[PDB]
């Protein structure tokens, strides 16, 4: 089995807010 | 007009499954519009049809690590939110 | 170089396991200080010792759904970041 | 077997907390 790896952290704050 | 959007990043599964997950995820947003719920819908729907166990992740800032057999792994951003899905067995 | 508060919320695993994960997680921060890296090293260690397959996620803004065998689940906040760990087999 | 569920707050960032 292949180990999935990721690290999301998009600064899509823009006008609104994450 | 938009249909079957979502960008692929970690493709690794049958076209139908990946396209169904993307479309299925899109609907989830339309019906719930919540990263949490999105995983719930796609999770049970696939586990029921394709059989478990599909793991799902959705958000916009989170580190993840998991294991999974070959030909069962997919990841793609959509609706200003990253989505992950892949069965395990 | 081991002690750490960390709050538990979804306790669902042997005390020692959860304690080892919490303590092991602490070391991860000091050794790596990264949500992804921490989850990677800790996941492998537990899989090797307790046997696969452990799933780990860490961050502070993400919705998710996953399946797992009984007594194989744990969740707790620490280091200003939500920590998740749970094996399946 | 049971499906885990969660939905994670700006614990730390621009605003700081």
């Amino acid at each position: 089995m292949k180990d999935t790896g990721i690290q999301v952290d998009r600064d899509l704050d823009g006008k609104s807010h994450k | 007009m938009c249909d079957r959007k979502a960008v692929i990043k970690n493709a690794d599964m049958s076209e139908e499954m990946q396209q169904d997950s993307v479309e299925c995820a899109t609907q989830a947003l339309e019906k719930y519009n919540i990263e949490k719920d999105i995983a719930a819908h796609i999770k049970k729907e696939f586990d029921k049809k394709y059989n478990p166990t599909w793991h799902c992740i959705v958000g916009r800032n989170f580190g993840s690590y998991v294991t999974h057999e070959t030909k069962h792994f997919i990841y793609f951003y959509l609706g200003q939110v990253a989505i992950l899905l892949f069965k395990s067995g």
